[PDB]
C-alpha cells in the first residue's frame, strides 16, 4: 500500500475520496 | 484520537472503511 500514515490534509483527502465526502474533512485529533 | 490514529496507524483502506464519516 503507500502506508505512510495520514494526517490533516492527506488524511481528509484520503478518506473523503474513498468514503469521506459523505461526512468528512473536519478531523479533531 | 481517531485522526492522530490515522496519522500514525498506517491509515489505509480498512481505516477508511471503519472511518467513513
Amino acid at each position: 500500500f503507500v502506508n505512510q500514515h495520514l494526517c490533516g490534509s492527506h488524511l481528509v483527502e484520503a478518506l473523503y475520496l474513498v468514503c469521506g465526502e459523505r461526512g468528512f474533512y473536519t478531523p479533531k485529533t | 484520537g481517531i485522526v492522530e490514529q490515522c496519522c500514525t496507524s498506517i491509515c489505509s483502506l480498512y481505516q477508511l472503511e471503519n472511518y467513513c464519516n
